[PDB]
DNA sequence: ACGTATGCTATAATGTGTGCAGTCTGACGCGG
DNA sequence: TCCGCGTCAGACTCGTAGGATTATAGCATACGTG
């Protein structure tokens, strides 16, 4: 494919592939001509070392470096370990409905609530926002509502703010080590780029207030806006799975 | 070491003092880095299984 | 033993004939007449010089093997065409052929995008015209300073320039350390995600309510002439093959149908609204 | 003092004088590059060595040869100013003169034939600035100094390979700077082995053999030799006293007249001396103490001339027997000893399966070139190329040295390539160890850790330019014609340049240095690193590596290193660290001579600093003497211990070698964790400057060097008056002392005003000097970014108050006032540059104008005509900066764009869109904007008016350059003509053009009118070239990638405030989010009504042991008391007399004061000046580790009429009554981190798609969704929820039916969970079918 | 006709090599 | 079958940063489509 800058890219496979047809077609080309074996001999020992560095480069013996002296990623390299698609494209994944900032403290808050930015929520909530607009009649179609929100009018708020209410949102915080590592809250819209998270909750994630950043989520479907307030809501989640111990504890 | 630290932090570390709290800081902390990596490791082998 | 490839045909040559003057002219005179046994000796002799002059051809486009693969096909349209009657050695006639037959498989096999020779062979001199001007110049030679030394055409010496710009694989590590490639962060042209797609969906069913609530003939004769529920896309002319069969009333329809639509746009609140997209 | 310094003195606690006074920052980068472009006459070094080391080069027939003679640098092509803002390396010309000579063939050597000779240019080398730093591609990078094992030999054992047998097997290794490896290593039989390269295993014996060495002489060169002699009938033996030592009697040991030992006993110390006082020198021994000896040397029966017993073989009683009939009674055996003199050699001999020299030289090329088979010229070439050609093999100075060195030799320097000496006397070491004697050297050890700066790098890579150059030199030179073909046709310019430019971009040393704040800067070029190339790896990096070593001491700072797995390989240098000759490291340390600590000073290498005890410099001098105290804490060996007087030879020279300049500018350092305090200098470097540079009330008193020697601000060359004050400039006058005679003498600073930083910040130079003041030689002039009156200012201090808030610092959370917000005193700026580029598509040229189809006149408004928007404009998220538009190809209308583009018309052209618009959220005000373009289509009106400016700003610039130089010019002229022909008005009546027309008398005078007259004219002719350099450059086309036709590069500035999210911290690591901008309503306040600026919380504290913040803030508050009490006289408007009392009391009050300021030496005028920057607070200065202590803070607060506690009566904003008891308040000099959170919210609901796994992208930078990894999966897995899992894995991520689906149920209101199957595993399967593997979705 | 591709030239020349070598704990898989 | 040595398999999780190559002759008929 072709980059913005007039450049082309290229995947490392295409290389390989050239290697390995080029070589087949000189094979093909010196038993046309009865070659003597000596290099008909070369020429199939040429044909596996290209057919084997296409299958897995680095394995039977040196991996053929390309232009950037680095090896060529082969066909089995995209299968194989993390960086394969079983672990980094497959099993993890990146997200949409999904937002991430600084945290900060939130003292005021009751245990089922969290604050939510309102230009994040804005994005985050932006099918929910075209879809109750049809409804009242104030957006006829979808490029409509685009554009109201986009102006960021008034009555928009108010809109954004009617679906909000009664809906959860997942908040992670990096690493997940436990379930605990995401609880669900009732998201309250706070004017200003911070998200404010429930002190007693802080212990789960062990989320510090020192520049810390938490991933948000919004559970889209309404029996995932039901598992997360029946499961992953915060008040539902009190002890540790671990030990039949209460790990929201004032600290 | 045979000759611990005698002074406190109010008191002040002289510049040795600050000297040899520095080797258990650095090691402490290199513990923090890369020991994590076992630990975060069994984490994966120990679900795979369960 | 041996295991590398290598080093194993290197084996395979250095135990094969070294040939004299008159040798090469007793196999020669045979091999034109075909003596079978004469033209595969006379090659499996002279594989040893195709491999001295593969030394100086590597580290261009295709590894030491692959230089040497196609090196023995110079030494053998060199067989296929000697002269023994001529008093001049071989070693000289073949390699002119070993030097051509490498460059040649060079220029093919080294670009990705396959670069024909008449536009390679040309961006070569202005490389080679650009070596004369920089080490007299001091400074690496402009599009402009190339095209002033060969008085040759602007655009030209730009767009050879263009194709020698090379290549980043996608799969390139990106700050020399496991992190992300370009794959991670070069998105996808073709599929616009669901906010792109649901637009058109929308906006063409908000038009599929619009065409229902004009007229009878007048939905029929503007939808037809576009395309947008008939089959082909015709023009005011071509509507008269299905019933209208007229050029002004067929005219006329058509604008009746949109001064209609306009105000639908007008009233719906688009218009103006829909008129900066 | 000086007058900079009068204007405000910072009161310093230290007790402990300066010997020494901090060195220049910037020297190690700056030495570095000097020596590398440095043209050496005779020692080579940098270029020169790089051409003296490859040529010269000869043909491979050797007829024909290159010869480099001289090479020189022109003046770069761009300056620093032009390169900075085009965009292209700051690099100089590089031409070498080389000379073609060609010899005779049957001739013997005809080097007259034909001696060709010209000049070539091959490659650009960037050059370095004044500050250290490389400008490539119109980035000012550092090349951060590397630091890797050194060269020579190195002894080590693995502690252990086979657990198994759990032996200690000790191995040599011989490192060469350029070369192949030699290693030397035991095994479990204790069997030497030889391993060129780490390749396979050979006996050690095998090497020898190749260096010619027959086994006796094997035998002959490790082991002794043991005379056996058989005289008459008794079997006699040569006996040294000193050798059956500490072994065992295994037969009775009787002499002349005396039996000493009995069978079965130890020989002890009291036996060797009754043996050796009796002089012994035979003994009778039985034949069976042979079986087992081995013979030494060959033995051939006189007789037949046959080999009765080869050298090297076990005796026995029959081969013994053999040996006295054939006629042998003098037989040579070795002294082999299972404890000392250990038999290696003997028993490897055994297993080496060679014979003779050429045979060993065999099976060392059998392992480097196996399969190939063997000539005599193919294994000697080889072995004789490993390590002993002049070609392949280099060990270097410091090579020879450490080599020369580790063997106790001789030779400081030597030859670059092993001799047979050095090969055997490494072995020899190498089994010293394994006896007992000789201990390993460990890595550790900053003794073998060298340091490499860019300029030993720079030469490095600039060789291997000369080696690519080397192959096309001889291979063209051979079977090309000699005559014909010139030597630059050889020559080629691009492999140089291009190896060159490798280091300078892709390198792990080559990186972009922060810029952000002075500290980043000069910290960032103290950094040295061991990673990279020729280094280690996170992967490869161990931990005793990473761990302090007790060398590091005044060389590395033990404090200052990331806390990411990069964590103990890199690391800055110590604040009076410098640079070995050879390549270690080195501290400053007193001598101290009979006693007497003197001030000579001398710089200890990381090996001599072992030798000597060093006595710390918490020790106290006797005011010219020696130590106070008899008993003194002093340090050596790697250990610390008290010592005697006369014991004590050297002493630390500060109290501040120990620790870097990050960590030299926290102040009580003393009273904080390393742990804390090394964050707290990682988080000093993220300062952003602030709008108003605020000096620190709580500093150091390094606070001045860093300003000043980081290059960022503006001090004078020349001391004198400031002729002209200005904003955008500084002219001053010189002094007539200073002023050299020839010229003017009247100095240009055009001071850097704003424009942007590496990391998108402001960067500005004020003028901290009035119009017309007298300014001494080496004053700062105009202060920068981030310092005041020279002094360092990163951040801001304030009234401070720990005691928590409703929980609004709950884990570090941060509470600031409004009344901060206020006075916009934390409201940093941000610089960005938004580029626009015009591109060659396939379909054709893009261009750059006002016509954009599908717009609103609103966006259009902010532009030109040309399409660039107008300087000051205010820019918001979706308004464009610049119009751009590329080629539209065949483009399919479809029926609804059809009917669209029918109903409300506007049909658009056969052209895309594309404009650079603001990034979406971004708001500031455009500073400037600069447009490239290639040389030729014609140009934007705007382009024009632009350069209508630079033109003739350029032309008023030279004019006042040229009038201001006339001026200076003509002042000096006219008092020269005073001296001889004096007349004042009647001189003056005509103009000054005819000036140079009047003259003197013979006289040096006279001659000086004509040096300024022809000067004069000088600077006239100069004028006019000077303005074509200018116009040329300003109508030339700067030269662009291929595509690209030319490109608009747009400056913003947005002015961000602080608020929530924003992260803050002190320079204690005292971390914090800020939670709430509390109303000044709300704010605490004391009883006299001042509120407090920021709230901490106390519990940040205790658990981090990061004390010195709290110090910060008492002196801080003292500090501000005594600022309160100068602010109140100066309001009062008092006296010059009662203010020098009161700050004469000021300044003298800590024990022994370094600093001892008199103000009765200050005038009336300049008190006053001093008190008005005395009023915010007086400054004060806690040295690193001799800082101030509680006696003197207390005392500093009664002075303040401050309480001696620091806690204050606090009262609640929101209310009004007390708080329940006293807490802590004073001023605390806090930073605005970079981290701001306008830089780092993010939201996304659908955005763009990957390439192939087809989810979602990553991070704000693209739109992309935050990563949902496994761990993240399997939370869900545990909670039971299935569907919000199934939601992200599919419609949120890659199921192309599912998210548009959901997207369309949303809007319609019904949330459905529609699956299908995410695209990555749809990849999956046929990615495992191309790898031959039939992998089929089977069904129900 | 325009673009791509195939072809020939004749001093003699006849066997390559290049490049990072404190990673490490743990686990098999062929010989010996 | 058992013990040494070779190759081959992993390496806690999310955020941010930025850049550049060398060279393949020279000219005359042969092969493919408007
Ligand atoms: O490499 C690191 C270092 C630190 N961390 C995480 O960042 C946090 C840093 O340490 P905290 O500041 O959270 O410490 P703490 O609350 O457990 O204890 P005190 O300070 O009160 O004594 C901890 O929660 C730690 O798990 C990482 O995840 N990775
Ligand atoms: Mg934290
Ligand atoms: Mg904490």
């Amino acid at each position: 494919v072709p980059l913005d800058g007039g450049r082309f890219a290229t995947s490392d496979l295409n290389d390989l592939y050239r290697r390995v047809i080029n070589r087949n077609n000189r094979l093909k080309r010196l038993l046309d001509l009865a070659a003597p074996d000596i290099i008909v001999r070369n020429e199939k020992r040429m044909l596996q070392e290209a057919v084997d560095a296409l299958l897995d480069n680095g394995r039977r013996g040196r991996a053929i470096t390309g232009s950037n002296k680095r090896p060529l990623k082969s066909l089995a390299d995209m299968i194989k370990g993390k960086q394969g698609r079983f672990r980094q494209n497959l099993l993890g994944k990146r997200v949409d409905y999904s937002g991430r900032s600084v945290i900060t403290v939130g003292p005021y808050l009751r245990l089922h609530q969290c604050g939510l930015p309102k230009k994040m929520a804005l994005e985050l909530f932006k099918p929910f926002i075209y879809g109750k607009l049809e409804l009242r009649g104030l957006a006829t179609t979808i490029k409509a509502a685009k554009k109201m929100v986009e102006r960021e009018e008034a009555v928009v708020w108010d809109i954004l703010d009617e679906v909000i209410r009664e809906h959860p949102v997942l908040l992670n915080r990096a690493p997940t080590l436990h379930r605990l590592g995401i609880q669900a809250f009732e998201p309250v819209l706070i004017e200003g780029k911070a998200i404010q998270l429930h002190p007693l909750v802080c212990a789960a994630y062990n989320a510090d207030f020192d520049g810390d950043q938490m991933a948000v989520h919004v559970p889209l479907t309404l029996e995932a806006q039901l598992e997360a307030r029946a499961l992953m809501m915060s008040t539902n989640n009190i002890l540790s799975p671990a030990n039949g111990e209460p790990i929201i504890v004032p600290s | 070491i045979e000759t611990p630290i005698t002074a406190n932090f109010r008191e002040g570390l002289n510049v040795l003092q600050y000297f040899i709290s520095t080797h258990g800081a650095r090691k402490g902390l290199a513990d923090t880095a890369l020991k994590t990596a076992n630990s975060g490791y069994l984490t994966r082998r120990l679900v795979d299984v369960a | 033993r041996v295991l590398d490839a290598t080093q194993l045909y290197l084996g395979e040559i250095g135990y094969s004939p070294l040939l004299t003057a008159e040798e090469e002219v007793y196999f020669a005179r045979r091999a034109l007449r075909g003596d079978v046994a004469s033209r595969r000796r006379m090659i499996e002799s002279n594989l040893r010089l195709v491999v001295k002059i593969a030394r100086r051809y590597g580290n261009r486009g295709l590894a030491l093997l692959d230089l040497i693969e196609e090196g023995n096909l110079g030494l053998i349209r060199a067989v296929e065409k000697f002269d023994p009657e001529r008093g001049f050695r071989f070693s000289t006639y073949a390699t002119w052929w070993i030097r051509q037959t490498i460059e040649r498989a060079i220029m093919n096999q080294t670009r990705t995008i396959r670069l024909p020779i008449h536009i390679v062979k040309e961006l070569n001199v202005y490389l080679r015209t650009a070596r004369e001007l920089s080490h007299k110049l001091d400074h690496e030679p402009s599009a402009e300073e190339i095209a002033e030394q060969l008085d040759k055409p602007v655009d030209d010496v730009s767009r050879m320039l263009r194709l020698n710009e090379r290549i980043t694989s996608v799969d390139t590590p990106l700050g020399g350390d496991s992190e992300k490639a370009l794959l991670d962060i070069l998105a996808d042209e073709k599929e616009n995600g669901p906010e792109d797609t649901t637009q058109d969906d929308d906006m063409k069913q908000s038009i599929v309510k619009w065409l229902f609530e004009l007229n009878a003939k007048q939905r029929e004769v503007l939808a037809r002439r576009f395309g947008l529920l008939g089959y082909e896309a015709a023009t005011l002319e071509d509507v008269g093959r299905e019933i209208g069969l007229t050029r002004e009333r067929v005219r006329q329809i058509q604008v009746e149908g949109l001064r209609r639509l306009r105000e639908i746009l007008q009233t719906q609140g688009l218009n103006i609204e829909a008129l900066f997209l | 003092y000086s007058y900079t310094e009068k204007k405000r003195i910072r009161k310093d606690f230290g007790k402990r004088p300066q010997v020494l006074d901090v060195p220049y920052l910037l020297s190690i980068q700056l030495d570095s590059f000097q020596k590398f472009i440095e043209q050496d006459p005779e020692g080579q070094y940098g270029l020169e060595a790089a051409f003296r080391s490859v040529f010269p080069i000869q043909s491979y027939s050797g007829n024909s040869e290159l010869q480099y003679v001289s090479y020189r640098l022109g003046e770069p092509v761009f300056d620093v100013q032009e390169c900075q803002i085009r965009g292209v390396t700051y690099s100089a010309p590089l031409r070498v003169k080389l000379r073609l000579v060609i010899y005779e063939r049957e001739a013997p050597e005809g080097t007259v034939k034909d001696i060709k000779e010209q000049e070539v240019y091959m490659g650009e080398i960037p050059l370095m600035t004044d500050n250290g730093t490389f400008v490539i591609n119109g980035t000012e990078r550092v090349i951060v100094s590397q630091l890797h094992r050194s060269p020579g030999v190195f002894f080590d054992s693995d502690k252990g390979k086979t657990h198994s047998s759990g032996k200690v097997l000790y191995n040599a290794r011989i490192i060469p700077y350029r070369g192949s490896w030699l290693d030397f290593e035991f095994d479990p039989k204790d069997n030497l082995f030889v391993r060129i390269d780490r390749r396979r295993k050979l006996p050690a014996t095998i090497i020898l053999r190749a260096l010619n060495y027959t086994t006796e002489q094997i035998l002959d060169l490790f082991f002794e030799k043991v005379i056996f002699e058989i005289r008459d009938n008794k079997l006699q033996m040569e006996l040294v006293p000193e050798r059956l030592r500490g072994e065992t009697a295994s037969f009775d040991i009787e002499a002349n007249g005396k039996v000493y030992v009995e069978k079965g006993r130890r020989i002890t110390a009291r036996h060797i001396r009754q043996l050796e006082k009796d002089d012994v020198k035979l003994i009778e021994v039985p034949v069976e103490y042979i079986a087992g000896k081995v013979v030494a040397k060959d033995y051939i029966d006189e007789s037949t001339g046959e080999l009765i017993c080869a050298a090297n073989m076990e005796l026995s009683l029959d081969l013994l027997a053999k040996l006295s009939q054939s006629g042998h009674k003098r037989i040579e055996t070795l002294f082999t000893n299972d404890l000392d003199h250990g038999p290696y050699i003997s028993e490897t001999l055994r297993v080496d399966p060679t014979n003779d020299r050429l045979s060993a030289l065999v099976e060392i090329y059998r392992m480097m070139r196996p399969g190939e088979p063997p000539t005599r010229e193919a294994a000697e070439s080889l072995f004789e190329n490993l390590f002993f050609s002049e070609d392949r093999y280099d060990l270097s100075a410091v090579g020879r040295m450490k080599f020369n060195r580790s063997l106790l030799r001789e030779e400081i320097e030597g030859s670059g390539i092993l001799s047979k000496d050095d090969i055997i006397d490494v072995m020899k070491k190498l089994i010293d160890i394994r006896n007992g004697k000789g201990e390993v050297d460990d890595i550790d050890h900053l003794g073998n850790r060298r340091i490499r700066s860019v300029g030993e790098m720079a030469e490095n890579q600039f060789r291997v330019g000369l080696v690519r150059v080397e192959r096309a030199v001889k291979e063209r030179l051979s079977l090309g014609d000699l005559d014909t073909l010139m030597p630059q046709d050889m020559i080629n310019a691009k492999p140089i340049s291009a190896a060159v430019k490798e280091f300078f971009g892709s390198s792990q040393l080559s990186q972009f240095m922060d810029q952000n704040n002075p500290l980043s800067e000069i910290t960032h070029k103290r950094r040295i690193s061991a990673l990279g190339p020729g280094g280690l790896t996170r992967e490869r990096a161990g931990f005793e590596v990473r761990d302090v070593h007790p060398t590091h001491y005044g060389r590395v700072c033990p404090i200052e290193t990331p806390e990411g797995p990069n964590i103990g390989l890199i690391n800055s240098l110590s604040v009076y660290a410098q640079t070995n000759e050879y390549g270690f490291l080195e501290t400053p340390y007193r001598k101290v001579t009979d006693g007497v600590v003197t001030d000579e000073i001398h710089y200890l290498s990381a090996i001599e600093e072992g030798n000597y005890v060093i006595a710390q410099a918490n020790s106290n001098l006797d005011e010219e003497g020696h130590f106070v105290e008899d008993l003194v804490t002093c340090r050596s060996k790697g250990e610390s211990s008290l010592f005697s007087r006369d014991q004590v030879d050297y002493m630390d020279v500060s109290t501040q070698q120990v620790v870097s300049v990050g960590a030299s500018l926290i102040p009580f350092l003393e009273h904080d964790d390393a742990n804390r305090a090394l964050m707290g200098a990682n988080m000093q470097r993220q300062a952003v400057p602030t709008l108003r540079a605020d000096k620190p009330l709580v500093g150091t008193g390094m606070e001045r060097a860093v300003a000043v020697d980081s290059g960022v601000t503006a001090v004078a060359k020349r001391g004198g008056v400031v002729q002209y004050v200005d904003a955008s400039r500084i002219v001053i006058k010189v002094n007539e002392d200073e002023m050299y005679p020839g010229e003017a003498g009247i100095d240009i600073y055009n001071l850097t005003k704003y424009t942007r930083s590496n990391q998108n910040t402001c960067i500005n130079q004020m003028p901290c000097v009035s119009l017309g003041e007298p300014v001494e030689r080496g004053d700062v002039l105009a202060d920068g970014p981030s310092t005041d009156l020279g002094e360092l200012a990163l951040g801001q201090n304030m009234r401070v108050a720990f005691m928590p808030w409703n929980g609004y610092n709950f884990e570090d959370s941060i509470l600031v006032s409004e009344r901060v917000v206020q006075e916009d005193r934390f409201t940093t700026i941000h610089i960005q540059e938004l580029a626009c580029v015009s591109r060659d598509t396939k379909l054709g040229p893009e261009e750059i104008t006002a016509d954009i189809p599908n717009v609103g006149e609103a966006a259009l408004s902010k532009l030109d005509e040309s399409g660039i928007v107008y300087i000051g404009a205010e820019v918001t998220g979706g308004d464009i900066l610049v119009g751009k538009v590329t080629p539209k190809g065949e483009t399919q209308l479809t029926p609804e764009e059809k009917l669209l583009r029918a109903i409300f018309g506007e049909k658009a052209s056969d052209v895309k869109d594309s404009s650079l618009r603001v990034p979406n959220g971004v708001s500031g005000t455009v500073i400037d904007v600069q447009v490239f373009t290639r040389d030729g289509v014609e140009k934007d009106k705007r382009a024009l008016e632009i350069e209508e400016m630079q033109l003739k700003q350029a032309k008023k610039d030279l004019s006042e350059e040229l009038q201001i130089l006339e001026a200076g010019l003509f002042s000096r002229i006219r008092a020269v003509l005073v001296a001889g022909g004096v007349e004042a008005e009647k001189l003056d009546k005509l103009p000054r053009d005819r000036w140079l027309e009047l003259g003197l008398t013979d006289e040096e005078k006279q001659n000086q009118l004509e040096q300024l007259a022809e000067q004069y004219d000088e600077l006239k002719h100069e004028f006019e070239k000077k303005l074509e350099a200018k116009r040329r450059k300003i109508t030339q086309g700067d030269d662009l990638a291929p595509g690209v036709l030319k490109i608009v590069k747009v400056y913003l500035a947005v002015k961000r405030r602080i608020q929530p999210g924003d992260k803050m911290a002190g320079r204690h690591g005292n971390k914090g989010v800020i939670s709430k901008i509390n109303p000044i309503e709300d704010m605490p306040y004391d009883e006299n009504g001042t509120p407090v600026d920021i709230v901490l919380n106390p519990l940040g504290v205790p658990s981090r042991m990061n004390i010195g913040q709290i110090l910060e803030t008492h002196l801080g508050m003292a500090a501000k008391g005594i600022g309160d009490k100068i602010n109140a006289m100066l309001k009062q408007q008092q006296e010059v007399a009662k203010l020098r009392e009161f700050i004469q009391r000021a300044y003298d009050l800590g024990a022994d004061v370094r600093q001892k300021v008199d103000l009765s030496t200050f005038s009336d005028e300049e008190v006053m000046r001093l008190a008005e920057n005395l009023r915010k607070g007086m400054p004060i200065a806690t040295p690193v580790f001799d800082g101030a202590k509680e006696a003197e803070i207390k005392e500093l607060l009664k002075l303040g009429d401050l309480p001696t506690s620091g806690q204050i009566r606090l009262y609640d904003g929101r209310t009004g009554e007390q708080f329940e008891r006293p807490v802590t308040v004073g001023y605390m000099y806090m930073l605005k981190l970079n981290h701001l959170v306008d830089d780092k919210m993010h939201a996304r609901s659908t955005g763009s798609y990957s390439l192939v796994t087809q989810q979602p992208l990553g991070g704000k930078a693209q739109f992309g969704g935050q990563r949902f990894g496994e761990m993240e999966v399997w939370a869900l897995e545990a909670y039971g929820a299935a569907y919000t899992l199934q939601e992200m894995l599919t419609v949120k991520s890659d199921d192309v039916n599912g998210r548009t689906k959901m997207y369309k149920n949303i809007v319609d209101g019904n949330h459905q969970m529609e699956p299908g199957m995410p695209e990555s595993f749809n990849v999956l399967l046929k990615e495992i079918r191309s790898l031959g593997i039939n992998i089929e979705l089977e069904d129900e």
